[PDB]
RNA sequence: AGCCAGGAUGUUGGCUUAGAAGCAGCCAUCAUUUAAAGAAAGCGUAAUAGCUCACUGGUCGAGUCGGCCUGCGCGGAAGAU
């Protein structure tokens, strides 16, 4: 949260190596070289486990390559790996699809750490709800 | 609750009833038991926005004429064809 | 310029006249002739026509007489007693209506 | 009406002189005197001119606020004065000013001259940049339409003259 | 298209359009149209306006018709001299008066209702009007 | 500019003014709302 | 009605997805922080957008907004000696 003049975000997976035809060249026109992505998010994010894919702010004007650090993935991402069904959208209102409950995506939606919005955390249980019921589940909570 | 200013018609007949409709005004009659019926003119800017509620039709009506207060409901209302406006109405003793 | 004009697109089908017949007459050439009247637009001899009955298409062709009283005309407006026959047509009903429609090429370019 | 009702007010040193329905402004630069409709009535008293409408008139009211329009242009007029700056866009597009003419060229076959009427005085800083200047907010803006009615900018890609506070708003080249 | 099924009689007289309408208000539905001039609805005109009104709204509430043809007029085609019985029918007609309701709505907004019956009033020959249903 | 009986408001940025005996519509937005003979 | 600002978070919204991060597509149209800000308004990008709007704060300080009934007018309204 500063400014404009190169500030972007987009990904594939982090368990993947950056190949040419998923994003490739198609990340953009920067000048900030694409071999050393594979060398300071392999410093980090490697370390213990890449489940999910996770975006970034660039902040570059003068000096040579990114000088960045690496925030925490989406909402949407956990509803795969540690909650349900990947994509089956289909239909989303003509059935009840799938369902997620009040202690899933509890402790997960926690695992965040450092961005909120407010201090409470009753307020943040429910915010990261939010993308949950967008793909027509049911809520049990 | 709901009060309206009334006078007793001079004139009757189509004739009469036309002329009214010119001045903004229209007949009516108020009827129902021993009293017999009473002809009466009413101001039409003054009903047409008592009646756009839905109370008018449903509550008890107290009509003003002659310095007498006299309780009476609505039964029917001839509407005008085309435009919002009346041409006469229809109150019971009650 | 050479591969633009190669192409040969008609787009417009447009129907030239609508006429519904009435009270069939017998001719020995075309074996019927349909009377009609048009209610809209004019009709045309040589272009084709789409006979319809109850808004699905009984048969279909291309005029080949066009013909009023003894004067046969080449052309009938709409609201002018009119005159009809075809061959290979073998069943006049009353209540169907024939649509006759001009064919125009649009042309093409080439990108 | 919302116009008129407020008091228009004169700096120190802008002396105002009614002799009729014409109204003389004069200050430190330069000196303007118009002539009002007839229908409005003008009021000088303390520091400040009032303005409001006068009886046996249909208008009334709605010539009043522009009489006060007028006369209150011609206060910032005469005083401080207004600026109209308008640059050039594109390829072959030079400014300049000889005197009282101003020479510019708009990548036609010849030079094209202006003249300037009444005591407007121009500069151009870059070449590009025409910057006039002047007492009367009538003429500044009149001169200002001038130098763009011969270039009015094609909006493919922006040349030509154009207003500081104007936007060019361009568009695509379509397809083939 | 609106049209009778059968009839006892093939044709019709010219007859006149002359005196008032009767149904003053809405009795079936919420919303409606009514005829503010005074002249005829064809069939071709009756099925224009219904399209109209339906898709601005798509599928949604319900529609009722309170006008129908009933009256069949003849047409004399051309270069077809004078007399020699009647014309044949061309279509039909409703004889409309001032106060007739023509359509009516219910299940949506007012909103939406203004929208469907004003696309649908510039199809119309007559001038028209909207109408709200009043109690009693 | 298009040019016809009826004049209406297309978008917010029109504007609807009389100038002498004919009703006009001016858009600053979009150009092609721009009628005549209102 | 002008003018000085803000214009967000779940959220780059899951997604029959090459690419979508609001838009011809997909669906519900729910849900945090907040003075107020829509999975939504658009001239419209190679994707980030650049920018402006609904909505809201400050400034200014008294009328303002548009339906109904109705008089007289306006455009629509171009022909040949």
């Amino acid at each position: 949260a500063k400014k404009v003049q190169a500030y972007v975000k987009l990904q594939v997976a982090a368990g993947m190596a950056n190949p040419s035809p998923p994003v490739g060249p198609a990340l953009g026109q920067q000048g900030v070289n694409i071999m050393e992505f594979c060398k300071a998010f392999n410093a980090k994010t490697d370390s213990i486990e890449k489940g999910l894919p996770i975006p970034v702010v660039i902040t570059v004007y003068a000096d040579r390559s990114f000088t960045f650090v690496t925030k925490t993935p989406p909402a949407a991402v956990l509803l795969k790996k540690a909650a349900g069904i990947k994509s089956g959208s289909g239909k989303p209102n003509k059935d009840k699809v799938g369902k997620i409950s009040r202690a899933q995506l509890q402790e997960i939606a926690q695992t965040k750490a450092a961005d909120m919005t407010g201090a409470d955390i009753e307020a943040m249980t429910r915010s990261i709800e939010g993308t949950a019921r967008s793909m027509g589940l049911v809520v049990e909570d | 609750m709901f009060t309206i200013n009334a006078e007793v018609r001079k004139e009757q007949g189509k004739g009469a009833s036309r002329r009214l409709r010119a001045a903004n005004k229209f007949p009516a009659i108020i009827y129902g038991g021993k009293e017999a019926p009473l002809a009466i003119e009413l101001d039409h800017d003054k009903v047409m926005n008592m009646q756009a509620k839905a109370e008018f039709y449903s509550e008890v009506l107290t009509i003003v004429v002659d310095g007498k207060e006299i309780k009476v409901k609505a039964q029917d209302v001839q509407r005008h064809p085309y435009k919002p406006k009346l041409q006469h109405i229809d109150f019971v003793r009650a | 310029a050479a591969m633009s004009g190669m192409l040969s697109p008609e787009l417009k089908q447009q129907i030239i006249g609508l006429a519904e017949v009435r009270d069939v007459f017998k001719s020995p050439k075309f074996g019927a002739i349909a009377g009609c009247m048009v209610t809209e637009g004019v009709v045309k001899r040589h272009n084709p026509i789409r006979v319809l009955r109850d808004n699905v298409v009984i048969y279909e062709g291309e005029l080949e007489s066009l013909r009023r009283f003894k004067d046969d005309v080449n052309e009938v407006r709409n609201g002018m007693e009119c005159g009809i026959g075809v061959k290979n047509y073998n069943d006049v009903r009353t209540g169907d209506v024939i649509e006759v429609f001009e064919i125009i090429e649009i042309q093409r370019t080439i990108a | 009406s919302r116009v008129a009702k407020a008091p228009v007010v004169v700096p120190a040193g802008v002396d105002v002189k009614i002799n009729g329905q014409v109204i003389t402004i004069k200050g430190k630069n330069g000196e303007l005197t118009r002539t009002l409709n007839d229908a409005v009535e003008v009021k000088h008293a303390d520091n400040t001119l009032t303005f409001g409408p006068r009886d046996g008139y249909a208008d009334g009211w709605a010539q009043a606020g522009t009489a006060r329009a007028l006369l209150n242009s011609m206060v910032i007029g005469v005083t401080e004065g207004f600026t109209k700056k308008l640059q050039l866009v594109g390829v072959g597009y030079r400014a300049a000013v000889k005197g009282n003419v101003i020479n510019l060229s708009l990548g036609f076959s010849h030079p094209v001259d202006h003249q300037l009427p009444a005591g407007i005085t121009a500069e151009c800083p870059t070449q590009t940049e025409i910057v006039l200047k002047g007492a009367d907010k009538q003429v500044i803006g009149q001169v200002a339409a001038d130098l763009r009615a011969y270039r009015r900018p094609e909006p493919y890609k922006g040349k030509g003259v154009r207003y500081a506070d104007e936007v060019v708003r361009t568009k695509e080249a379509k397809k083939k | 298209m609106l049209q009778p099924k059968r009839t006892k009689f093939r044709k019709m007289h010219k007859g006149r359009n002359r005196g008032l309408a009767q149904g003053t208000d809405v009795s079936f539905g919420s919303f409606g149209l009514k005829a503010v001039g005074r002249g005829r609805l064809t069939a071709r005109q009756i099925e224009a306006a219904r399209r109209a009104m339906t898709r601005a709204v798509k599928r949604q509430g319900k529609i009722w018709i309170r006008v129908f043809p009933d009256k069949p007029i003849t047409e004399k085609p051309l270069a077809v001299r004078m007399g020699k019985g009647k014309g044949n029918v061309e279509y039909w007609v409703a004889l409309i008066q001032p106060g007739k309701v023509l359509y009516e709505m219910d299940g949506v907004p007012e909103e939406l209702a203004r929208e469907a019956f004003k696309l649908a009033a510039a199809k119309l020959p007559i001038k028209t009007t909207f109408v709200t249903k009043t109690v009693m | 500019m298009k040019v016809r009986a009826s004049v209406k408001k297309l978008c917010r940025n029109c504007k609807i003014v009389k100038r002498d005996g004919v009703i006009r519509v001016i858009c600053s937005a979009e150009p092609k709302h721009k009628q005549r003979q209102g």
